[PDB]
This record gives C-alpha cells, sequence and structure tokens, in this order.
DNA sequence: AAGTACTTGAG
RNA sequence: CCAGGA
DNA sequence: CTCAAGTACTTTTTCCGGT
C-alpha cells in the first residue's frame, strides 16, 4: 500500500517518531551505503568479506562509515550527482547553533 | 554543553512522548533477553514487563532533553512524575 | 524630526545621513492626522536597552536571528524611532492567556 | 619516541549485557579490541593504562536497535616509528638481500646496500651470517639501526633501515 | 538481507552541497566511458569493456561486481566518465552562468564595481549568500566598462585606480542553450548605430570563469571549496552507473536499455564526432555544429523539458525522460519515492461495521491475519508458545510463516523439509501471524486528520470484511457503502509501544482541532437512546435481566 | 571501528598535504607537542625512553592484577621470566606484540629501577629539548657529544657540545648494571 | 501548502514553539501554554451582569451587621464580626475581584463570558459535594484565612513556565492570568461558604484537584503543533466542501487568504 | 502587529462562516508564523518555500530540481533539522517520540 | 487557465 | 492511457 | 532615470481492471 504524504503527516502529528522511521525504512525502501569521510559521497569500494574499503580519490582506505539511508534516496543522491550535483553526506556537524 | 542538576528547568513530569519511547525502548531491551529489574508476578509480554519496571521505578534510562540551542537536561525515569 | 507638508526634494533628502552620530527622521503631515497607535489593533509596544535585549538573549537562549521580526518601515517602528537590532517587547491581550507578551527585532 | 596517547573508542553494547556487571564488560572489550592493535594513525595500541579509571560516560540507547554506545575515553601506550629514528634491536633473519630487526613490535629490514661494502653475507654458517673485515652479524647479535622508511601494513608496521652512516652497525 | 561490514555506522548529521569539479569525476570514476555500445562484445551477451561496465556497476543477477566484489543486492552503483571533446554548460546554470558573465569582467574577470562604489560596499555587506548575489547582480548589470580608474573615496578630480583593463562589455542576451553578447563599441562618438554582435563561447566563458578571483567569486553565490562558478560548465562527465538506469532485461537474449542508457550513447556518439572533426580536418563550422549538438545531449541528459521548445524526443515520437523529469513531484523520487512509499506488512479490505466489536477493537479476516506477521524475538517467557505456533505453520490461524536464525538466514515454514522438527534457540526470530490484541495502525483515507489513522487490538474473525465499531466511524469518515480502509502492522516492540501509547483509539476519543469528543454514540444507538428514556418507556422483569446481564461489567446488582 | 583521538580538525574536502615524518622533529599531526589530555586541558607529548616505558607497562600490569583479582571475589633474565608470566595473567594472549614489546624492553632498558628513571627523567627534562630528543638521549647509549648529534639529528645546535657531553657522562654514570 | 509551511514547528523543552531554524513562532503554545484536548468551554461570571449584583456575590464586609458571613454559613461567623485585619484580607480579595473584572472587560470587548480555559472548576466543585456529602444546612469550618490564602497559593503552583529569572517568572505569571481570573471568580469567600458550602476538607480537595487538573492540561515539550494546526484549519475546509454585504468566502477567500492575493475579489471597508 | 489581528480576524471568519469551530491556536499559529517574518509571508513557494530552511526540506514542497541546482551552486549546507530531511534520509526525526535522547545509567543500573 | 514573479521596452 | 470505486 | 505593459515560469485532494 503506498503510505501517502498525508498518511507520513498524520504520524507526525501523532509524534509516532520510531513508528514513522519502520514505515519508511524496516517495512519498505530501506539500503546500507557506505559512504567516505572526505569528500562525504557513495565513492567507498566496500569489499565488505575481504575487510578493504578504499576510496580512490581521497586514497582513503581508512575514514569511512556505514549508513542506513531508503534506497531511494541512494538513487536520488547517484542521480544528482549524474547532474553534476555533489550531495555530500557527513556523520558529523561543524555548523553548532 | 550540558545543564547541570542543580540548574534543571524542563518539566519535572514525564512528557507523553517519553513514557512511550521508555515503556518502547525497554519492551525492545526485555525482549533480547535483557536483565529485568522487577519482581515478573508471572509476566511474559515485555511491555506489560516494561510497565511494571516503570511503575516500581526501577528503569535504568535517562532522558536527555535537548533545548533548541543544543544544551542539554539529563533525567532519570526515576526522579520525573507520572500523571499520564 | 522633519514634519514636512506635502514633499522633500531628492536633493535635500540626499542631507539625512550627513551628520552622525547624530539622527534624522521624515514624517508627512498628513499621515500623522491620525495617530495609528491608538487603534484597537494596535498593541503596546516598548523599545528594550541594551541591557534588556542581552537578557532577553539570555533568558531564552537565542541568537538574533531567531527573533520574530519588525520592518524598520513598520509605522509603529517609525513611531517609537527604533534603529536596526532594536528590540521591541509587545503586549497583547490573549482570549487564552488574558495578556500575551511576544518580542519583535528591527529590521 | 614509545609514546603514552589519549585515546577514545566507541563500543556497541548488545541488550542481554545490561546487567551490574557492565563497566566489567566494557572495560574488557575494549582491551579486545584496542590492546595489540596496529594503526598507521597511532601506531602499535601495546598497553592500556589505568584500568581502574577506564572513562565509559553515559551509553546512548540506538533507536530502532536495542544496543547502547558508550565513547570509551581512555590512555594507552603506543609506539609509532618515523624515518631518522635511530633504533636498537635484535637480528631475527638473514638472508642474501639482507637481515631483519626486531625493535618491540616491529621489524626494520637492512638490504645488502644499505650496509657498508666491508660486510658481505656468507651462506657457509649457521645460521647464514654476514661477515665484515672485523664483524660479524648474525641472527642473536645486536644493532643499531637508522630507520629509512616506514609501511603501515594492515596489523603492523615495517622499515627499511641503514647502518651504512657513522655510529650505527652491530653493538 | 545485507551482509555485515565492519564499518563504523553513522547517522547524517549534515548534508553539504556543492559542484564537481572535472578532475573529481575522473577522481571517482572507475570507467571512461568510450564506447556508445551497451555490451554484446562483437555480439557476445557481455558488457562491453568500453559504456555500462567498462568496470562500473554490475548487470546478470548472477556474476558478482568488477570493482567491488559484492553483486547485486549490496552493491551500490559505481560512476564513470566521458572526458567531452569541448566544454558545454549545465542546463541548470545557465542564467546563474549568465548572470554571472553580468557581474564580472569578460575580459580580465574582475567585478565590474567594487569597494570603491557605496552602493556595492553597501550589497557586499548582505550576509545572505543569496541575497548577497542578488544585490550584486541588479547593480552590476548594467556596468558596461571595466573601470582602470574611479573616483577615490575623497575628492573625484583625483582618480584612484582599482584594477586594470579598459574593455566595453557586451549587452548578454539568452538564445536558448547560447549566450550572445552586443559590445556597444564606438566609432565617431555614435556607435551603435550597429553594434559588434558575436556569440560568448563556451570555453571563453569558462577562461574568465576560471580568471574570477575567490574573494571576487566568493563575494557571489560561490564557496571556493564546494562550489566554484567554474564548475557550472562541464568538462568531464559523470556516467551514472545500472542501478540508476537499469536495463529492463525481458527473456534471456533480449535487451530493454533505459532512457539514459539511450541518452548518454548520443552523448558519447555526439562527444565523438566532434573529437574526429576537430583533431581531423577540421571544417571550422562543422565543428561549431557538432558542438551545438553535444551542448543539446547533454543539456536534454538532465532537463529535456526546456522552454526552446524542441524536446529531446525518442525514436516512437515520444520524449526522452530527463533526470530534473525523475525528481519532479508527486509521483517520482522526492514526493512519490521518499516522501511517501509503498509498504511492506499493509492490507487493505472491504469495510462493515459492528455493534458487538469494542470501541477500540478492528475486526481482521482470518486470510489477513494469516498473511501479515510479527518478528517475534525467541525469549524464554514465550519460547513454549512460539514452538507451537511454528508447529500450527503458515496455514492453521494461531501459527507462524517463518523462523529466523542467529545466521540471519529465513527458514520457510511453507516448504523447510523442517518444519516439523525445528528447535528454536533463544534469540532467533519467529514470525508469527497478527494475533487477537496486536495492536495495528487502521487507517481511512483521505487522511485529513491526525484521528484519520488510529491504533486499534486485532480481534481474528471469520468473512473478508474489515469490522470497526459503530461510534469509531465519525474520525475516519467511514461508512459501509463500500468504503475500504487501510491497516498497517508494527514490526518492533517499540513500534508497537508508539501505537498503543500514543495513537490508541480511547486516547483520541478527545480532539485538540476543537476541543471537545471526536467520537459518540451514532445512528440506531442515538435513535433507540431516546425511545428508551421517555418517562412512558417502562420494562418488565424478564428484559431488564437481559440488559442487565448485557453490561459486561454489570455488579450483579 | 577504530580508535579516534582528542584532535578533531574539519579536514572538510581538503584531502592532503601529509609531510613526511622525521628528525627535523616533523612528526606526524597525531604526534606533534601541543597535544589534548581528556580533561580538555592542553598537555605535553608524553615520550618514553625504553626503560621509562617497561616501568609504565610494568606498573599498568601490575595494577590491573589487582582490579582483575578483586573483581573476582563474588634481575633481567628473571624479571623477563617474572614479566611473561604477568602477561599471561592479564593481557589477552593473542597480542603476541605485548610479548615481543615486553622482552625488547627488558633486555634493552637502560635502567632498571624507578629512582634511577626518576634521577634520568629530571637531568634530561630540564635541558628544553622537545620530547623525542629526551626520550632518544635515554634509549641511545652515547659518548661522544658527536654519537648523539649524529643518531638525533635534531639536537644539532639545540645544546652546546659540552653540555651534551656532560649530560652524557651522568647518564653512563646513572646507567643501572645488569 | 499549510502542511508543508508548518510541518517542522513543534513545543521544546522551554514551552517555546520553533521551526527547524529554531525561530521562535509562539514565545509559548497558543498564548497559554495549554494542550487543546485539555480546555473546556467555561463561564468567567465577574464579566457581566449588573455592578450592583455583581457585589451582592461577591462582597464580604465583616464591619456591617448586615453584609458579613452569617454564623450560619461557618462557625467563626459570630467571632469573625468587626474583625478589622480580616476585613482588611477581604477588601484585598474584593479590589482584586474588581481589577479582574475591569481588565476581563478589557480583554472581552462585548461581555462574552463563555470562554474555552483548562480545569472545569465547576465539575470540581460538584464532585466534592457528592465525594463529602455537602450539609447545605450545616455551617463550613473554614477559616477567611484558610479560603482567601488558601486560593491565593494554589496560584503560585499552577505553573506552566519553570526558570528562575524575571523574564520567565513574568512570563509564567501572564500565562497564568486568565485562568486566575476565573479560578479567583469561582474560589471568593462568600461564593465558597454561601452557594457550595464547602467544608474545610473538601475545599482541601478542591485546590488539589485545581493544582493537579491543571498541571495534567499544560502541552507536552515534542508536541508537533504546526502539523496540528494545518490538520485542524485543513481539514474543515476539506468536509466543507466534499458533503452536501456579499463578500468572497469560503474556499475561495480562504484561497485569497493565504495567497496574500494583491487584487483581492471583494475589497472592503467599515467605518 | 495589526496585520496579525487582521490576518487572524479574517482566517478565523472563513471557518465560522461554515459555522464549524476551530481551537484558536492553531488559527494563531498560522497567523503567526506568516507573520514573524516581519510582513505578510505568502502560504505559496513565494513564501515559506522560500525562507532559510534547508534544501531537502524545502526541494520537497513546489520548487524541486531547481532547489537542489541552486542548493549545488551556493554549497548550501542543510542543518537536517526538519522533519523532511530525517524522512529523505531514513532517520528517526527529532518529532515527539524522537525529541529527545535515551540513556543507560551504570550508576541506577548498578544500583538496582 | 491563473496568477504572480521577473524582466522587458517606451516615454 | 482509458474505464471505475470511497 | 522612473514609468508602463509584456513575457517567464509555476503549480492545481488522497488512496484503491483493461488495451
Ligand atoms: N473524490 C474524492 N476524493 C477524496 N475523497 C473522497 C472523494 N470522494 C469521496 N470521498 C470520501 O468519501 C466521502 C464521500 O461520500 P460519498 O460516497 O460521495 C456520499 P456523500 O455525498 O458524502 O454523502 P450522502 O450519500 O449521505 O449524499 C467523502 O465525504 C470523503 O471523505
Ligand atoms: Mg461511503
Ligand atoms: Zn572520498
Ligand atoms: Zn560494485
Ligand atoms: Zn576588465
Amino acid at each position: 500500500l503506498r503510505f501517502g504524504e498525508m498518511e507520513r503527516d498524520c504520524m507526525i502529528a501523532h509524534g509516532a517518531a520510531s513508528f514513522l522511521k519502520e514505515r519508511l525504512m524496516e517495512a519498505s525502501d530501506a539500503f546500507r551505503v557506505h559512504i567516505c569521510g572526505i569528500c562525504g559521497l557513495m565513492t567507498v569500494i566496500a569489499k565488505l568479506n575481504h575487510n578493504q574499503f578504499e576510496c580512490k580519490g581521497c586514497d582513503n582506505k581508512i575514514d569511512i562509515y556505514q549508513i542506513h539511508i531508503p534506497y531511494a534516496a541512494k538513487l536520488l543522491f547517484q542521480e544528482l550527482m549524474a547532474m553534476n550535483i555533489t550531495p555530500r553526506l557527513y556523520t558529523d556537524r561543524s555548523r553548532d547553533f | 554543553k550540558a545543564i547541570p542538576k542543580d540548574q534543571r528547568a524542563t518539566t519535572p513530569y514525564m512528557t507523553k512522548y517519553e513514557r512511550a519511547r521508555i515503556l518502547g525502548t525497554r519492551a525492545l531491551q526485555i525482549s533480547m533477553n535483557a536483565p529485568v529489574f522487577v519482581d515478573l508476578e508471572g509476566e511474559t509480554d515485555p511491555l506489560r514487563i516494561a510497565m511494571k519496571e516503570l511503575a516500581e521505578k526501577k528503569i535504568p534510562l535517562v532522558i536527555r532533553r535537548y533545548l533548541p540551542d543544543g544544551s542539554f537536561e539529563d533525567w532519570s525515569v526515576e526522579e520525573l512524575i507520572v500523571d499520564l | 524630526i522633519f514634519v514636512y507638508q506635502n514633499n522633500i526634494t531628492p536633493s535635500a533628502m540626499k542631507l539625512v545621513p550627513s551628520i552622525p552620530p547624530a539622527t534624522i527622521e521624515t514624517f508627512n503631515e498628513a499621515a500623522l492626522v491620525v495617530n495609528i497607535t491608538h487603534h484597537e489593533l494596535v498593541p503596546k509596544h516598548i523599545r528594550l536597552s541594551s541591557d534588556e535585549k542581552r537578557e532577553l538573549l539570555k533568558r531564552y537562549r537565542l541568537k538574533e536571528s531567531q527573533l520574530p521580526r519588525i520592518q524598520r518601515a513598520d509605522p509603529v517602528a517609525l513611531y517609537l524611532g527604533l534603529k536596526r537590532g532594536e528590540v521591541v517587547k509587545i503586549i497583547r491581550k490573549s482570549e487564552t492567556s488574558g495578556r500575551y507578551a511576544s518580542y519583535r527585532i528591527c529590521m | 619516541m614509545f609514546f603514552i596517547k589519549d585515546l577514545s573508542l566507541n563500543i556497541t553494547l548488545h541488550p542481554s549485557f545490561f546487567g551490574p556487571r557492565m563497566k566489567q564488560y566494557l572495560k574488557t572489550k575494549l582491551l579486545e579490541e584496542v590492546e595489540g592493535s596496529c594503526t598507521g594513525k597511532f601506531g602499535y595500541i601495546l598497553c592500556v593504562l589505568d584500568y581502574d579509571n577506564i572513562d565509559i560516560q553515559r551509553g546512548r540507547i540506538l533507536p530502532t536497535d536495542g544496543s547502547a554506545e558508550f565513547n570509551v575515553k581512555y590512555r594507552a601506550v603506543v609506539f609509532k616509528p618515523f624515518k631518522g629514528e635511530v633504533v636498537d634491536g635484535t637480528v631475527v633473519s638473514c638472508s642474501q638481500h639482507g637481515f631483519e630487526v626486531q625493535v618491540g613490535p616491529m621489524k626494520v629490514f637492512v638490504t645488502k646496500h644499505l650496509m657498508p661494502q666491508d660486510l658481505t653475507f656468507n651462506a657457509g654458517s649457521n645460521p647464514p651470517s654476514y661477515q665484515s673485515s672485523e664483524d660479524v652479524i648474525t641472527i642473536k647479535s645486536r644493532i643499531r639501526v637508522k630507520i629509512e622508511g616506514c609501511i603501515s601494513q594492515v596489523s603492523s608496521i615495517h622499515a627499511i633501515g641503514s647502518i651504512k652512516e657513522d655510529y650505527l652497525g652491530a653493538i | 538481507g545485507q551482509q555485515y561490514s565492519s564499518a563504523p555506522l553513522r547517522t547524517v548529521k549534515e548534508v553539504q552541497f556543492g559542484l564537481f569539479s572535472p578532475e573529481e569525476v575522473r577522481a571517482i570514476s572507475v570507467a571512461k566511458i568510450r564506447f556508445p555500445e551497451t555490451m554484446d562484445e562483437t555480439q557476445t551477451r557481455a558488457k562491453i569493456g568500453g559504456l555500462n561496465d567498462p568496470r562500473l556497476g554490475s548487470i546478470d543477477r548472477n556474476l558478482k561486481c568488477q570493482t567491488c566484489q559484492e553483486g547485486m543486492n549490496e552493491c551500490p552503483g559505481h560512476f564513470g566518465h566521458i572526458d567531452l571533446a569541448k566544454p558545454v554548460f549545465h542546463v541548470g546554470f545557465i542564467a546563474k552562468i549568465k548572470k554571472v558573465c553580468e557581474c564580472v569582467c569578460m575580459h580580465c574577470g574582475k567585478l565590474l564595481l567594487d569597494e570603491h562604489n557605496e552602493l556595492m560596499r553597501q550589497a557586499l555587506a548582505i550576509k545572505d549568500s543569496k541575497k548577497r548575489f542578488a544585490a550584486i547582480w541588479t547593480l552590476c548589470k548594467t556596468k558596461m566598462v571595466c573601470e582602470t580608474d574611479v573616483p577615490s573615496e575623497d575628492d573625484p578630480t583625483q582618480l584612484v585606480s582599482r584594477g586594470g583593463c579598459g574593455n566595453t562589455q557586451p549587452t548578454i542576451r539568452k538564445d536558448g542553450l547560447k549566450l550572445v553578447g552586443s559590445w556597444k563599441k564606438d566609432r565617431a562618438t555614435g556607435d551603435a548605430d550597429e553594434p559588434e554582435l558575436r556569440v560568448l563561447s563556451t570555453e571563453e566563458i569558462l577562461n574568465i570563469f576560471k580568471h574570477i578571483s575567490v574573494k571576487d567569486f566568493t563575494s557571489l553565490g560561490f564557496n571556493e571549496v564546494f562550489s566554484r562558478p567554474e564548475w557550472m560548465i562541464l568538462t568531464c562527465l559523470p556516467v551514472p552507473p545500472p542501478p540508476v538506469r537499469p536495463s529492463i532485461s525481458f527473456n534471456e537474449s533480449q535487451r530493454g536499455e533505459d532512457d539514459l542508457t539511450f541518452k548518454l550513447a548520443d552523448i558519447l556518439k555526439a562527444n565523438i564526432s566532434l573529437e574526429t572533426l576537430e583533431h581531423n580536418g577540421a571544417p571550422h563550422h562543422a565543428i561549431e555544429e557538432a558542438e551545438s549538438l553535444l551542448q543539446f545531449h547533454v543539456a536534454t541528459y538532465m532537463d529535456n523539458d526546456i522552454a526552446g521548445q524542441p524536446q529531446a524526443l525518442q525514436k516512437s515520437g515520444r520524449p526522452v525522460k530527463s533526470i530534473r523529469a525523475r525528481l519532479k513531484g508527486k509521483e517520482g523520487r522526492i514526493r512519490g519515492n521518499l516522501m511517501g512509499k509503498r509498504v511492506d506488512f499493509s492490507a487493505r479490505t472491504v469495510i462493515s461495521g459492528d455493534p458487538n466489536l469494542e470501541l477500540d477493537q478492528v475486526g481482521v479476516p482470518k486470510s489477513i491475519a494469516k498473511t501479515l506477521t510479527y518478528p517475534e524475538v525467541v525469549t524464554p517467557y514465550n519460547i513454549d508458545r512460539l514452538t507451537q505456533l511454528v508447529r500450527n505453520g503458515p496455514n492453521e490461524h494461531p501459527g507462524a510463516k517463518y523462523v529466523i536464525r542467529d545466521s540471519g538466514d529465513r527458514i520457510d515454514l511453507r516448504y523447510s523439509k523442517r518444519a516439523g522438527d525445528i528447535q528454536l534457540q533463544y534469540g532467533w526470530k519467529v514470525e508469527r501471524h497478527i494475533m487477537d490484541n496486536d495492536p495495528v495502525l487502521f487507517n481511512r483515507q483521505p487522511s485529513l486528520h491526525k484521528m484519520s489513522m488510529m491504533a486499534h487490538r486485532v480481534k481474528v474473525i471469520p468473512y473478508s470484511t474489515f469490522r470497526l465499531n459503530l461510534s469509531v466511524t465519525s474520525p475516519y469518515n467511514a461508512d459501509f457503502d463500500g468504503d475500504e480502509m487501510n491497516l498497517h502492522v508494527p514490526q518492533s516492540e517499540e513500534t508497537r509501544a508508539e501505537l498503543s501509547q500514543l495513537c490508541a483509539v480511547p486516547l483520541q476519543i478527545v480532539s485538540p482541532q476543537s476541543n471537545k469528543p471526536c467520537m459518540g454514540i451514532v445512528q440506531d444507538t442515538l435513535c433507540g437512546i431516546r425511545k428508551l428514556t421517555l418517562r412512558d418507556t417502562f420494562i418488565e422483569l424478564d428484559q431488564v435481566l437481559n440488559m442487565l446481564y448485557w453490561v459486561p461489567d454489570w455488579d450483579g446488582v | 571501528v577504530s580508535t579516534s583521538t582528542f584532535q578533531t580538525r574539519r579536514r572538510r574536502l581538503k584531502k592532503v598535504e601529509e609531510e613526511e615524518n622525521a628528525a627535523t622533529l616533523q612528526l606526524g599531526q597525531e604526534f606533534q607537542l601541543k597535544q589534548i589530555n581528556h580533561q580538555g586541558e592542553e598537555e605535553e607529548l608524553i615520550a618514553l625512553n625504553l626503560s621509562e616505558a617497561r616501568l609504565v607497562i610494568k606498573e599498568a600490569l601490575v595494577e590491573r592484577r589487582r582490579a582483575f583479582k578483586r573483581s573476582q571475589k563474588k634481575t633481567r633474565e628473571k624479571e623477563l621470566e617474572s614479566i611473561d608470566v604477568l602477561l599471561e595473567q592479564t593481557t589477552g594472549g593473542n597480542n603476541k606484540d605485548l610479548k615481543n614489546t615486553m622482552q625488547y624492553l627488558t633486555n634493552f632498558s637502560r635502567f632498571r629501577d624507578q629512582e634511577t628513571v626518576g634521577a634520568v627523567i629530571q637531568l634530561l627534562k630540564s635541558t628544553g629539548l622537545h620530547p623525542f630528543e629526551v626520550a632518544q638521549l635515554g634509549s641511545l647509549a652515547c659518548d661522544t657529544a658527536d654519537e648523539a648529534k649524529t643518531l638525533i639529528p635534531s639536537l644539532n645546535n639545540k645544546i652546546s657540545d659540552d653540555e651534551l657531553e656532560r649530560i652524557l657522562k651522568e647518564l653512563s654514570n646513572l646507567e643501572t648494571l645488569y | 501548502r499549510l502542511v508543508k509551511a508548518l510541518e517542522d514547528i513543534m513545543v521544546h523543552y522551554d514551552n517555546t514553539t520553533r521551526n527547524s531554524l529554531g525561530n521562535v513562532i509562539q514565545f509559548i503554545y497558543g498564548e497559554d501554554g495549554m494542550d487543546a484536548a485539555h480546555i473546556e468551554k467555561q463561564s468567567l461570571d465577574t464579566i457581566g451582569g449588573s455592578d450592583a449584583a455583581f457585589e451582592k456575590r461577591y462582597r464580604v464586609d465583616l464591619l456591617n451587621t448586615d453584609h458579613t458571613l452569617d454564623p450560619s454559613l461557618l462557625e467563626s461567623g459570630s467571632e469573625i464580626l468587626g474583625d478589622l485585619k480580616l476585613q482588611v484580607l477581604l477588601d484585598e480579595e474584593y479590589k482584586q475581584l474588581v481589577k479582574d473584572r475591569k481588565f476581563l472587560r478589557e480583554v472581552f470587548v462585548d461581555g462574552e463570558a463563555n470562554w474555552p480555559l483548562p480545569v472545569n472548576i465547576r465539575r470540581i466543585i460538584q464532585n466534592a459535594q457528592q465525594t463529602f456529602h455537602i450539609d447545605h444546612t450545616k455551617p463550613s469550618d473554614l477559616t477567611i484565612k484558610d479560603i482567601v490564602l488558601g486560593v491565593k497559593d494554589l496560584q503560585e503552583n499552577l505553573l506552566v513556565l519553570r526558570g528562575k529569572n524575571e523574564i520567565i517568572q513574568n512570563a509564567q505569571r501572564d500565562a497564568v492570568t486568565l485562568f486566575c481570573c476565573l479560578l479567583r471568580s469561582r474560589l471568593a469567600t462568600r461564593r465558597v461558604l454561601q452557594e457550595y458550602r464547602l467544608t474545610k476538607q473538601a475545599f482541601d480537595w478542591v485546590l488539589s484537584n485545581i493544582e493537579a487538573q491543571f498541571l495534567r492540561s499544560v502541552v507536552h515539550p515534542g508536541e508537533m503543533v504546526g502539523v496540528l494546526a494545518a490538520q485542524s484549519i485543513g481539514e474543515p475546509a476539506t468536509q466543507m466542501t466534499l458533503n452536501t454585504k456579499k463578500v468572497t468566502s469560503g474556499v475561495p477567500r480562504l484561497k485569497e487568504i493565504l495567497n496574500v492575493a494583491k487584487n483581492m475579489k471583494t475589497p472592503s471597508l467599515t467605518v | 502587529e495589526a496585520g496579525r489581528a487582521a490576518l487572524y480576524k479574517e482566517v478565523y471568519n472563513v471557518i465560522a462562516s461554515d459555522g464549524s469551530y476551530v481551537n484558536y491556536r492553531h488559527m494563531a499559529l498560522l497567523v503567526d508564523v506568516m507573520t514573524t517574518q516581519g510582513g505578510l509571508t505568502s502560504v505559496t513557494r513565494h513564501g515559506f518555500n522560500r525562507s532559510n530552511t534547508g534544501a531537502l526540506m524545502r526541494c520537497s514542497f513546489e520548487e524541486t530540481v531547481e532547489i537542489l541546482f541552486e542548493a549545488g551552486a551556493s554549497a548550501e549546507l542543510d542543518d537536517c533539522r526538519g522533519v523532511s530531511e530525517n524522512v529523505i534520509l531514513g532517520q528517526m526525526a527529532p518529532i515527539g517520540t524522537g525529541a529527545f535522547d535515551v540513556m543507560i545509567d551504570e550508576e541506577s543500573l548498578v544500583k538496582y
């Protein structure tokens, strides 16, 4: 079934934070990428099993993280990338406020 | 930067959401064969076990209440009033 | 304050920022015929001191940004001669609380 | 060199360990991971100092799973070699190519050519040795090496070292 | 299921937008991307080491990816690239590109106005990256001469020389994908009187942009790290991997390549043409022809629905689906795949009311209950119960569909040669049928209300309809003229609590929308309630005893 | 997951420059002079001379054996056996690196006693020399001011030739017999 | 549009109503800091009636042989006569009630006494009467100090904002203003003794319940009030369609309003 | 300030025209929201959707691709504070249940 | 269509 | 896309 | 340099079998 915007909206109204995350992830989309901690993109050549990580063109075989995002988001990011836009994903802050 | 216990201002009562999240979290923990801090009086459902732990105030969790600036007040489930 | 009848030439208006730290204000006599502050819908605005503002922002953990804004051109901002950054405390009667106080930072 | 370094490791504990011997399980899991470890950033993390005062901090419960994550702040002895570092070590292996010297947890390999000319290989000795005009270098001999360069290799760090310059060689 | 990775798990705290420097594209790229040909290594059905896997992502489902060694559900896509024979404008930036030329000198790359002008220093003061650029533009668009000497920040009789270059600036206007200028000239003071009319080449705008100072371009929107103006012009093109443009691979030996896979070959073909044209005997006009075609293909690949009408339309008349089109709201990425998704653990049927259900319960047909499943953890408290549900299998009502091992690999009780002899170990998971009293999210679209989605107690019943209490009718805006409703099953002990504790039907009784109850007695019950309570209306013992018994909580008095 | 520090520096996109490490006293980012302890205070680099190092680990594991047996309630060749035994008691055993390190330290230590290492540490940390030089002067047995100035090429102009030769005398005197 | 504009708005842990920028929208949710579910339309008696009938209802004058509380009302009735010290309290009381009336008349210009407020006081008193079996004959065991000060004390415990400073405490004062007018109006000395006939215990219980009921009524930090507001304005309008002077109104006027339509359909003045 | 009072007066009258009662607070919030910026902020893509919220958040309503293009061009940094952004990211939003954090205290754990 | 924002050209 | 359902 | 008409852009409820 489509859990629509209107449907999301009520869950937001209830404050059912985890419930919404579960509908949008666990019970749909839900995917795992490996992102680079320097150029915050899906670049990582994660040969998990061999435990090799790497991001050639960062030369980063160390500073790497795994994230759980909707596959559609993985997709959106790859689509924006193909259109020259870099949606750099970062696992820490800098701005504060 | 974390507000000291003797400088806290947030409600001394537990929010509807705090209670729900506490009961959820404990149930999810108890369910994963976590140790129970109460006498199960024949109890088998983890939500009911959590309700019981919440009633005896034997839940070892702390609610970190963030203020819009980023600062926060830590509150024990033991110290929060449950008028809900 | 300069209360003019019809207009002030674009020539004369260029002499307004000429004398700091002193400030100048233009006022069309016709706008002034009726006091807007007297209207039913216009609530009690109050200019805050440099100290009072400091406290407001400290007391709510605010950045200057986060405060509801008032335009510099705002009729009431002009009436009080509000300068950019000055905060007004607005006291309105509430159908819910009886009395509610808002604050607006100058634009 | 050989440093004492302030470090911190994020550990994720499963709810089944939310017993009162928790800090204890955490203190050990830290040692399991951290102790013995070898990174390029910090070198060999050899021994965690002050077990009694390891800073556990408060554990944050991870939303959809039950587990709690703690940033285990701590202090330990590390060994990080550099180029130019003059090290004393013991010989371990010996070949027509050179000899490996054991420097703490690390091995420094001295090339046939990174040695003075006088010192030459001898296959006809047990174990094979490097025979100089007056000197003899073999498996138990203590050497003073100058580290020429380092290579960070997974669970280790290796190095090529010289004994050609003044004040280096056998001790 | 996805496999264990030693990499630390984190959350995305910040998204840092920016533009791709050609160097980054080449750096991150696992292949270039030389041949329009998808595959068939000289007809041999396998990917070509040239387009769509010249190291890239992966097809076949069998056969792992060539770069990471993962394969299909694990392998994200891998990026590639195409070195474009000539620079081209990114469709999306065409006006920002124009607006920049409008602000900067078309010869030296200096801002057409600076610190010396009063309105300029005032506008440069603007903190807002977008508002500052806005004010700089309106100010500079009219400065038609790069100033060598300008009136000093004192007496205008003595003129301070800012930057050099005298050069007259063009009056730029867009001719769809092309940026053309019109320099006023001077000729016997009059001119224009017919001005210098010439098109500004991508490469010249590029070289001017390249020469715009950090402090200069940084005063305009731009950021020296993440987005320099020179990156609004495309030199090296990223090639999205197969997961972005999958082939709808019908039958064994048959393609079915995606629209983007075509548009890329179109670009690739246009690029090879231009490359050979310039490297060979360059017939000059033939180049400015094959250039503008590659500019079109690179433009239409990102946005096909452009003002200057010709839609890049597929051989079928039907137009090519641009990346811009893929993301445009309601259906399509943001609004249709992210803001809303199709979900698992969802059920829907015709609703019909029941006066014998409790306010907070929902009648669930056995078939629906037998399909929907909650994943319960094998714990000593329920180990025995769960072992019976597992014995019962997926066909009996109180039964189970799957058993999840430590290994994470599902046991299908429907087939598993070991569905009988199956000894549950703690920490496993039994995916059991939805049972009487489970909390479930019940919903009726519209969903105008917060109340249009409430939590209910499961009640497994016969007959294919969802049964609901009549008083609960109002919030949903449900009736029984053929209305259908949706059911969502939470899977966590945590989300279960979220429903039970926050969105349960009894909690929703009093609405904050109006500060009054949103549920009351209706229809039969309301009609009969009047009838029952007139003075006139008396009841004999026989019936009074049945009415009394009917109240489930009657004191027995 | 792997270990992090106290140096937080925001390397946003800007990958590199990574200058080589030397006896130009140009150690890593991590191994620079101005460190920060978990208390947030600016602290100096802690470099140990193998013996200053042997006594740290020895102490640490000894005090770990105390904590371990509490929570379980309800002459060089001879020091080598003594140490290899304490490792089997407190350490993972899988940690071969510590076993090597402990033996190397036991065989290569210049000062056997805490009191001896105390005075070494006093004598040296009064030169103003950087933790590395100060430790290298402790772990390398040098006679000529040249021997020391050659092996620790950073010292170069930092100390007097005579002063260093004066210090080298005292380190040789302090040098615990085996 | 209403949802996307308001989505990110919620009550924070300082009772402030902020968006995703932490910009203050409302300083306290709905000017009072109460959850809408907990509110009920109540009558502010004090607002209307003749100035004459107001006095008869509220005024106690222990120094007047006709305007005292009869010894039928309370046990002290006899000894309470001419007590100058107590007549000071009853004067503060009645002068505060008159203050209240003139203030309410400023807020509610037409004299609308019926306003939705938290804690249904009518019910509390009703409940006390059946709970304690109020003898509408027997005199109360209340003191003037028991009532007068008891009310004054309960008022200090009606907590919406907790901060220890002038801005917050003056904001707490403000937030509670109107509720208190009602509270003082319903718990005046004459009213309590003559009308309700409450015993000391009954009164104590009334007070405790007002306190509890009040605290329960305040909004919960986390309440996603943005979406709530959108749907609460939205939903009506959507059914106002889907189901069965001449100025533009309904759906098109609403469309006019949200769009901030410059060239509006029926611009009208009211002089 | 008077603009706000007028705006509410005018909104209330559309709702009350139908007869239907909506609690003050909801209308007040909307009215306040449009107001706070310093003038009349439209409930359109020209109003709120062009405020300084996060790129991902604003792109979710009306101008989408165009919003994201300007995000890349000006090197916009998304705070990731808005509901919408966490929905897009598949994270627990800081909404109700997610407005605070849960911690285990070893102190309290050892006490029981 | 329908509006409004933004940009254009005449006076 | 067309035809339908609340 | 201010003024007007003209062109540019963007959108229009939610969910649910046959060619
Ligand atoms: N096109 C539509 N879009 C969205 N919701 C709709 C809809 N049509 C119907 N609905 C939903 O279904 C209800 C419509 O009921 P209908 O089957 O049209 C009979 P009605 O005209 O509402 O009442 P009636 O039969 O007593 O005259 C609405 O009030 C609404 O919630
Ligand atoms: Mg119907
Ligand atoms: Zn990278
Ligand atoms: Zn791959
Ligand atoms: Zn120039």
